[PDB]
């Protein structure tokens, strides 16, 4: 529910961070 | 590497970054990726820091709301893990801010990213386990009520029994169907589907058997032994399938203190 929403936010914002290393 | 994703939901969340990290871990022991200057992440990192706080918040709320004791004891530790690994990421940022070639700052990024990823997975897993634990109870409940089936001797009772079991049999069926649909291990999904179906197919069969029984009861027409056998066998086979489901469910959603 709301727990899965926040989790994605974490992974989403962290994806656009690591992406800037490849 | 190669986590234990149990449901599609979690995986769709962790899989992406789980890869972006795995494809990077390989770029160390055998490559040691180091060179390209990293632009200030004062912004991007902020994006995560904020989401991490939000996550932690929801979790703290989930604890207050929840009733599961394992969750109230397993989640709190996870909060720190995600919060700790995040302070690391935030720091590694300012480090690269002053020096984009800082190798040590590069390490803070990896360890912190894996920490946040691991801290998250633990949070989702805990939550999932509690959810599953809710199903097992429902299942254990149906199991119990099947026991009362052998006490029904009058149509009045049979009506009562049906009105109580039916709804229950539906909730479990709903929970089971909504469960297998998330499972990732096609192996466990087959057992669940077949079991649930078999159980759904036996319900009507159970009732009929009981009905035939209560009919033979108040009736000169003898022949009631074989009736009890069919009724009893149904319960037994039904119970078997439900115990099968419970087990498959406890394979991963089990803790020392499962009360």
């Amino acid at each position: 529910n709301n727990i899965y929403k926040a989790a994605k936010d974490v992974t989403t914002s962290l994806s656009k961070v690591l992406k800037n290393i490849n | 590497h190669m986590p234990v994703f149990h449901t599609r939901t979690i995986e769709s969340i962790l899989e992406p970054v789980a890869q972006q990290i795995s494809h990077l871990v390989i770029m160390h022991e055998e490559g040691e990726v180091d060179g390209k200057a990293i632009p200030d992440l004062t912004a991007p990192v902020a994006a995560v820091q904020a989401a991490v706080s939000n996550l932690v918040r929801v979790g703290k709320e989930t604890v207050q709301t929840t009733e599961d004791q394992i969750l109230k004891r397993d989640m709190p530790p996870a909060f720190i893990k995600v919060e700790n690994a995040c302070t690391k990421l935030v720091q590694a940022a300012q480090m690269l801010q002053s020096d984009p070639y800082s190798v040590p700052a590069r390490d803070y990024l990896i360890d912190g990213s894996r920490g946040i990823l691991s801290g998250t997975s633990d949070l989702l897993l805990t939550f999932d386990e509690a959810e599953v634990r809710k199903i097992i109870r429902v299942c254990k409940g149906i199991l119990e009520y099947l026991t009362v089936a052998e006490v029904v001797e009058t149509m009045e009772d049979l009506v009562t029994y049906t009105k109580n079991l039916g709804p229950g049999m539906t909730k479990m069926a709903k929970m089971i169907d909504e469960r297998q649909q998330e499972l990732t291990h096609q192996e466990h999904r087959v057992m669940l589907v077949n079991s649930m179906n078999t159980v759904k197919e036996l319900l009507p069969v159970l009732i009929s058997a009981m009905k035939i029984f209560v009919t033979t009861k108040n009736s000169k027409n003898q022949g009631i032994e074989e009736a009890l056998k069919n009724r009893n066998f149904t319960v037994e086979k039904m119970s078997a399938e439900i115990n099968e489901i419970i087990r498959v469910l406890q394979l991963t959603s089990w803790d020392e203190d499962a009360w």
